């Protein structure tokens, strides 16, 4: 059976040295919180990994500090709940995946921190995914707590249509239509699959310039030496 | 002469250039990661910690005891002799700000 | 295998030139392209027919399995 | 009284194989692809080295591992990524070289090139150990459907298998001993390259040609040391776009998934450079034949020089044996297409057919036509 | 080692060779430093110190 | 000419040769990564964190 | 027709180092240290390689990878100790050979000499990072002393012992590390190893009576590949009592014991082979001056021969200096048992007298006396 | 949920407490120590065992 592909979007981080925007990598962060996580995992991102990213040390021990989490035993050996730190990570919806397949109907929500990099397409699938829900087609019949999403392989999902227009409020005003929000949570998306993005492309930039120096000189180094070959002239003289 | 080297040595300053970058980066990756940078390596306080009382911590695996201890104690462990110690300290070396002495909370003996 | 005992050669003369004395990029164009057509032209016809085969059954290949997939009035 | 570069007894030896060797004054670019394996090998055991300071074969920390080397290791994904694309590299370029040997004739050295085919399964089995090692999805299956295939062996296959497994399966015990057997590998394939450049070194190198050219010599040093250097840097340059610009392009988003025993990828290919393999033995329906074909789509690298029939050394005056070559190129080209393709209906014909040409060409059609090209020569 | 290497001609070698020595070890003083990113020494170089 | 000159004074001796470069590697450094800094950063202008954390 | 074993490349160098090599006909007992050194260098390798199949570095599971290897894996126990004592038995017979070449003068051989100390220093730091590879008591806090100790360097001693670490202290991440230059370690042992060998065939071995031997030499084959079969019995039953009849003799309970980096234990001492160094680097009140020191006790080793002042090669007809060279080993034996026991009275005393003895003979005394001896033999 | 069920060969032997501290908090500060490899780690042995328990 045929599936369908998701098309390619102008992501302002396709181009070959484009970096994301940090702005909706916030955003992105935003709705992953508000939207996502009740059901998702990050288990590779902590807070301290968006310092200097898309929010600064106080404001991302302030989102830390919002949360509570589970620290090691104390001197009773008892268990405590204190509030998050930045070197702490996302918290995990579901204390075992089978309280995650049971909080469903059955499914397991992946772990969202290499998502991008885990799936064919990756923000353009994710983007499409979040967006595409529709009805099914005559002659489709969906399981009760199954939904159509003609970009799902099998297009029978167990996720509910989870974005929506004002599903949150962005703190900067943006309006938060569907497509928004998917576009901001796909670059964080993006983001947490490959931190490393726009250091990776700064390094590219000054690979190809030192490159574009290197490879021209080194070839003329070598045609120094070998000038010597290249141009001398042989003459047979037998008796 | 000066041609071809100018040639050679701009070729050996990029080549210096990226090696540098190289083997900076490998030296890098030997230095402390950032989970390690990010934890037990800093732990500032908060003025939670009352008068002479020990709030605990969990710093660099050690258990961290603050306390206030209040005037007294402090002189109380400067009327402490150091000889009869058999470790010789003075109690104001060991506390810099003598109202709060931080020690690593284990026992120093099995 | 060592220079000075690989072989017998005579009444053979080479002439060479410093590298100090000549351009280490000449006639890289006007000279280089004619020879780079030249090369092209001698070995188009021995490897490039093996990869437009190659092409073809690609694409008939990629086109007949996405064929397979449709959907038959039956 | 004298130079210290031919009488010392280490740089006597460093000398005559890098300084003062003869080599032919008209060897190409496709010489250079030694030197870069060397570089791609030097390349890989510094990285893995570097990555072997953090990684953990335990089966609940490897995945882990490698996600703490790319997200919290300072430099950390460079390394990871550079091993990762490097492993690439020496596939593409062991696959050039091997190419460069078959088309000059280069197999008539016997003992250098059965030298390089045992580094050639060396390789394989070096990286395929090291593919698992992240312990992702395609990371298990890969490694059970191919460990599986060692259960075709008659009588003892089962207990082959299991042993190499060390249990019921691919689970904990083989993780820690791949991680092992891949850290000490490379280690031994060193040795084999120098044996190899040991064994090179009787003759020196081919030429284009396929004629002895000891009456053009030229010493190694300033030509061929600044030749392998620039081939280096163009080397670099394409590993670099790779890591920097793609560093996914050649491997396949699944393992970023956390290895799943219960759960089976709905694709299951293995690393590209062994895909032509992979479509050779899915071409056969029996499973200890299709083994045994794809143990001999590489053991019959060693059958070139009982197979060579040519007057001539190489193929540059051979346009029909040029044609078969690249016919032999193109149906190799078509079987990594198709190993990476589902098993269904256009790409089982093709497959089968392309395997079937890929020995025919070598086996009949290579040593007919040189009898051919012989007698057009009148010899 | 001790007085065979003693002599008239070995300080004019010593003499003939300490500039070339010097140099060298400036040079090695310079890559030491850039190699580091020796700040202490770094911090005077005029324009390079925008680094830091 | 300069690269006569370049030559007799920095490129003859070996020892000056190396230094030339050791010194030119320092401004190389310095220079390369500014240059190419400013670059990355004007094509991706108002993206970056250094271009937004002025309001946080 | 050729004698392949003499014509064959590979053959020919085999040929050269063990079969055809003329050797001393005299060399005693004494010169079977080197090919037990080399035999158990392979050990090590064979028994490590089989331990790092199933060995975990994380910190949360190498003690416990290491009972698993003792206690569920198959003839684990047997691998673990006895590459825990071929550590030992490698130390017992690296400082008979050190002793030896010592004896004998053989460090007249400069190259191989130089290259012998380079061997030494990377033996002991790759028995020095295996240990700490089981996580136990005394690995954690003699890896946690011995690296503290290289904070003494001036302006960049903490900088270096943190990037060693990898961290504020010995932890994981000094683990993992330590794990992957264990592994690594042992193969460029190998290869100097060979270059040592290489080095020495350039003159053949020394021998007892320290006159050159070259009318009467025999070769290596028949007589010294028998003779160093039985030395390798010998040393097998050696190394067979202690793993099968006291496993735990030369070890210590402590690191039966999971790593407490909270509780210190009452004596970290490094192991047996590192405690007259021990003993010297606490002999010194400052920091820097006992790891100077420390260092120097193996640094000498490079001086030997400039120190040579007798008109003999080794010690057979030398009394005097015999006598220097069995105080100079009974000072060695003190050292081992003064780091072997508490900074306390009297040990920091003998200790002292030891150390400060040590360098007084090896620098002063041993010169001296052979001048004595010299004109005692009127030259 | 977490489930208790009746042991099994596989299974090793019970832990009396779930933490250090819990067993710290039961024995007056001190942890009672695992005894897979005590007669190994202490000096003595069984030797010095049966003379602390006698
Ligand atoms: C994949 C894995 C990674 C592989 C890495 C690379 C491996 C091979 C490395 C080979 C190597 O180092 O040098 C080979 C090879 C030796 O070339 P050469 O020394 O110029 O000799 C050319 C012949 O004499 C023939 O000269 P000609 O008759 O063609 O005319 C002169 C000349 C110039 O004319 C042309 O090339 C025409 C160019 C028109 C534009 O030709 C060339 O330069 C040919 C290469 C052009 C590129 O180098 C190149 O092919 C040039 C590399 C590119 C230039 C440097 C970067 C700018
Ligand atoms: C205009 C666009 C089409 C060009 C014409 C292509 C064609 O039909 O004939 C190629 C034309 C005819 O070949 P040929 O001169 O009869 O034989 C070439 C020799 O086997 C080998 O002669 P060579 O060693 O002087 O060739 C050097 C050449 C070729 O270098 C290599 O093939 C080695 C690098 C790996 C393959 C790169 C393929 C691109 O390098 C390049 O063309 C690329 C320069 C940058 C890479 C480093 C060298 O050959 C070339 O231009 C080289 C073929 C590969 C590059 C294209
Ligand atoms: C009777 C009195 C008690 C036993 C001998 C005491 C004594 O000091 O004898 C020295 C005396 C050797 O004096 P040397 O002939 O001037 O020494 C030549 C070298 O020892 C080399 O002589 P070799 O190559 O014929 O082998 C003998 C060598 C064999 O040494 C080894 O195999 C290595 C031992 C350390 C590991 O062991 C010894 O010489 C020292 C004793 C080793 C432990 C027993 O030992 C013997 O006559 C051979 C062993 C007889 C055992 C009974
Ligand atoms: C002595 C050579 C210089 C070493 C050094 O500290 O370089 C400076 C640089 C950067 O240091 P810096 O120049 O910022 O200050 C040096 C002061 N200490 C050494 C206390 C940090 O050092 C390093 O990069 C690593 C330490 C030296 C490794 C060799
Ligand atoms: C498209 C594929 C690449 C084509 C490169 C150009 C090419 O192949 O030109 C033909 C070339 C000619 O080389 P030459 O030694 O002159 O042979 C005699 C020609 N009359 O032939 C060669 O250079 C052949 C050299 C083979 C090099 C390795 C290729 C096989 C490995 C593939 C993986
Ligand atoms: C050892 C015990 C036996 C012993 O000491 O035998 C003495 C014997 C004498 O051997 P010979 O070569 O004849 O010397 C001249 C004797 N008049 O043999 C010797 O003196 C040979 C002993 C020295 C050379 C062999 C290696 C001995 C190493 C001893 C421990 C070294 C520990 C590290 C030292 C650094
Ligand atoms: C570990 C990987 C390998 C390394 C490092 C390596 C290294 C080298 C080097 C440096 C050369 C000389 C330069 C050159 O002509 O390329 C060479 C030549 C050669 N190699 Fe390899 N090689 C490897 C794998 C192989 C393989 C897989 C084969 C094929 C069976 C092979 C067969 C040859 C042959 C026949 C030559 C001589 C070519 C000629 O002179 O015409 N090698 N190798
Ligand atoms: C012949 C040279 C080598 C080849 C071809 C090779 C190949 C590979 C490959 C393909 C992988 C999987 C890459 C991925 O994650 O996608 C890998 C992983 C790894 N290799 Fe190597 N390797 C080589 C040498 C070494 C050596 C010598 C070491 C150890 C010193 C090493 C250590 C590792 C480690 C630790 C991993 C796991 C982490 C990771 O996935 O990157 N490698 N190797
Ligand atoms: C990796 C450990 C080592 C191995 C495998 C090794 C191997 C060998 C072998 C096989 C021999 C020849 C047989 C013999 O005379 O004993 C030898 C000789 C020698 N070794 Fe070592 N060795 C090692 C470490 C050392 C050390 C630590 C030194 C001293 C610093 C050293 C210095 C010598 C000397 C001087 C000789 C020549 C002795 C003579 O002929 O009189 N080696 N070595
Ligand atoms: C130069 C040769 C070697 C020496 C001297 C050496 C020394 C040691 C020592 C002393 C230990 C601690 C033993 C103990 O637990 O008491 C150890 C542990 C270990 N070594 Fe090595 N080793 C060598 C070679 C190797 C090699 C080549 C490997 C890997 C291929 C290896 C793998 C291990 C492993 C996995 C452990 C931990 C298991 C254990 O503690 O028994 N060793 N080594
Ligand atoms: S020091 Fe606390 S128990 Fe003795």
């Amino acid at each position: 059976d045929l599936e369908l592909h998701a098309p390619s979007y102008p992501w302002s981080h396709r181009g070959l040295l484009s970096s994301l925007d940090h702005t909706s990598i916030r955003r992105g962060f935003q709705v992953y919180k508000q939207v996502c996580s009740s059901c998702h995992s990050m288990d590779y991102v902590a807070y301290r990994h968006l310092v200097g990213v898309c929010y600064t040390e106080e404001e991302a021990k302030a989102l830390a500090e919002e949360v509570e989490v589970q620290d090691g035993p104390n001197e009773d050996g008892e268990m405590f709940m204190r509030p998050g730190k930045l070197s702490d990570y996302f918290p995990k919806p579901y204390p075992n995946p089978e309280a995650a397949r049971a909080a469903n109907n059955g499914a397991l929500p992946p772990d969202l921190s290499y998502i991008v990099r885990a799936r064919h397409g990756g923000e353009d699938y994710v983007f499409s995914l979040l967006t595409g829900y529709c009805e099914p087609p005559t002659g489709v019949s969906l399981r009760e707590g199954l939904y159509f999403n003609p970009y799902f392989p099998g297009q029978a999902i167990a996720m509910a249509p989870p974005i929506y227009n004002e599903v949150l409020e962005f703190d900067d005003g943006t309006p938060a239509t569907m497509s928004q929000v998917a576009k901001d949570v796909c670059t964080f998306l993006r983001w947490a699959s490959e931190p490393e993005h726009d250091h990776r492309k700064r390094m590219g930039l000054k690979m190809l310039m030192m490159m574009g120096l290197l490879l021209p000189l080194v070839y003329a180094m070598k045609r120094h030496k070998w000038s010597v070959l290249k141009s001398r002239k042989l003459a047979y003289r037998p008796p | 002469k000066g041609f071809s080297y100018l040639i050679t040595a701009t070729t050996t300053v990029g080549v210096a250039y990226a090696a540098k970058n190289a083997v900076s980066q490998f030296v890098s990756s030997m230095s402390a990661s950032a989970d390690v940078l990010a934890m037990s390596k800093i732990e500032i306080k908060l003025s939670d910690i009352p008068e002479g009382k020990n709030m605990a911590f969990k710093w660099r695996g050690k258990p961290l005891f603050v306390r206030h201890r209040t005037k007294k104690e402090i002189d109380q462990e400067a009327a402490v002799e150091v000889s009869q110690l058999r470790d010789p300290q003075h109690d104001l070396e060991r506390v810099k700000k003598p109202e709060w002495v931080i020690l690593i909370g284990v026992c120093t003996h099995l | 295998r060592e220079f000075g005992h690989l072989t017998r050669m005579r009444h053979v003369i080479t002439y060479s030139l410093s590298p100090f004395e000549q351009r280490a990029f000449p006639h890289y164009f006007t000279k280089g392209i004619p020879n780079v057509l030249r090369r092209t032209r001698a070995c188009i016809l021995r490897v490039a027919p093996p990869f437009v085969v190659f092409y073809l059954v690609y694409t008939w290949g990629t086109q007949e399995f996405e064929k397979s997939k449709r959907k038959n009035p039956a | 009284m004298t130079n210290i570069r031919k009488s010392h007894p280490l740089m006597k030896i460093i000398n005559n194989a890098f300084i003062d060797l003869p080599a032919p004054s008209n060897i190409s670019s496709w010489w250079n692809f030694g030197s870069l394996l060397g570089i791609c090998l030097i390349l890989q055991i510094l990285t893995g080295l570097f990555l072997a300071m953090h990684y953990t074969s335990d089966t609940t920390t490897a995945f882990s591992s490698v996600t703490h080397i790319c997200r919290d290791v300072n430099y950390g994904w460079v390394i990871r990524y550079l091993h990762a694309n490097g492993a690439s590299m020496f596939f593409i370029c062991l696959f050039i070289h091997v190419g460069r040997g078959l088309y000059y004739g280069s197999y008539m050295f016997l003992e250098t090139w059965n030298i390089g085919v045992v580094l050639l399964f060396t390789v394989m089995a070096t990286a395929f150990m090291g593919y698992v090692l992240p312990w992702g999805q395609m990371s298990f299956w890969g490694a059970t459907v191919i460990t599986n295939l060692l259960s075709a062996i008659p009588y003892i296959g089962t207990d082959l298998v299991e042993w190499i497994w060390g249990g019921f399966s691919v689970d904990k015990a083989t993780l820690t001993r791949f991680f092992a057997f891949h850290f000490i590998l490379p280690f031994i394939i060193t040795a084999l390259a120098a044996v190899h450049l040991l064994f090179l070194h009787e003759t020196g190198s081919n030429n284009p040609t396929g004629i002895s050219s000891d009456m053009d010599k030229i010493p190694f040093h300033p030509y061929y040391t600044i030749k392998d250097i620039l081939g280096a840097l163009f080397m670099m340059l394409i590993l670099l776009i790779l890591v920097l610009f793609s560093p996914d392009l050649l491997g396949d988003p699944d393992n970023y998934t956390p290895a799943n025993p219960l759960n089976t990828p709905p694709h299951i290919k293995p690393e590209w450079y062994f895909l032509f393999a992979y479509a050779i033995l899915r071409s056969i329906p029996n499973k200890l034949g299709g083994v045994l074909a794809l143990v001999a789509s590489i053991l019959i690298l060693i059958l070139m020089p009982m197979l060579h029939t040519s007057k001539q050394r190489s193929m540059m005056f051979r346009p029909l044996s040029q044609c078969l070559f690249w016919m032999l190129v193109a149906d190799l080209i078509t079987l990594t297409w198709i190993g990476g393709q589902p098993v269904e209906h256009p790409f089982i014909i093709i497959g089968q057919l392309a395997s079937i040409l890929y020995f025919l060409i070598i086996l009949v059609l290579m040593p007919i036509t040189s009898i051919i090209e012989n007698n057009l020569l009148k010899w | 080692m001790l007085s065979r290497f003693l002599g008239p001609r070995y300080r004019e070698l010593a003499r003939n060779w300490i500039p070339t020595a010097s140099m060298w070890g400036a040079v090695g003083a310079v890559g030491l430093v850039w190699a580091t990113d020796w700040r202490l020494i770094l911090d005077w170089v005029p324009y390079i110190n925008g680094k830091f | 000419t300069l690269t006569a000159r370049l030559y007799s004074l920095l490129f003859r001796r070996t020892s000056t040769f190396a230094l030339t470069i050791a010194v030119g590697a320092l401004f190389f450094e310095r220079a390369f990564d500014q240059g190419a800094d400013a670059i990355y950063e004007h094509i991706n202008q108002g993206k970056l964190w250094k271009h937004i954390k002025h309001k946080y």
